[PDB]
């Protein structure tokens, strides 16, 4: 019942909270500059800003 | 038991041997709780 | 060639699987684990035709066996 995005009894699972973080948190940071995509280690590396 | 289990796990994870990796390049563990004396 | 490009490959594959809050670590402590420099040899991994005194050489073929041969030699050690 985690997988689904509601279990039976109607509430938020790990997965529904995982997607809206990661949508919510990382990808609306990337687009701010603070964060890029690194290929070589194949994972979002924070950037060396100031902040 | 699983609150006490979980902790006794996180014990394991890689970030507790930093400072015997700094140790060695810049020159208490589990099992001892398991001991019955 | 196929030796440099073979440890190369490996060291990479290690540091991708490394744990990063034990780099961060070591990092904040002073022991920071230096990261491999990148490298552009998958230029001459695509090279078929390699011309030679009129000779086409498969360098592809050639490096295929000695990464072949590295693989299975650090099966059998860690085994």
């Amino acid at each position: 019942q985690q997988t689904q995005h509601l279990d039976s009894h109607g509430e938020p699972t790990i997965t529904s909270l995982y997607t809206n973080w990661y949508l919510e948190t990382l990808l609306r940071q990337v687009s701010n500059g603070h964060i890029a995509y690194f290929p070589a280690m194949k994972a979002f590396v924070n950037l060396p800003t100031e902040n | 038991i699983c609150t006490e289990q979980c902790t006794l796990s996180d014990q394991l994870l890689p970030k507790h041997c930093a400072k015997t990796i700094s140790q060695a390049v810049n020159k208490e563990k589990p099992g001892v709780e398991s001991m019955r004396k | 060639l196929a030796d440099q490009i073979f440890a190369y490959y490996k060291v990479m594959a290690g540091s991708l699987l490394l744990d990063k809050r034990l780099r961060s670590e070591c990092k904040n402590q002073g022991a920071t684990i230096h990261l491999p420099p990148s490298n552009r040899y998958e230029t001459l991994l695509k090279q078929r035709h390699v011309q030679l005194l009129g000779r086409s050489i498969d360098l592809n073929r050639l490096i295929t066996q000695r990464v072949s041969a590295a693989m299975y030699k650090s099966l059998e050690l860690a085994i």
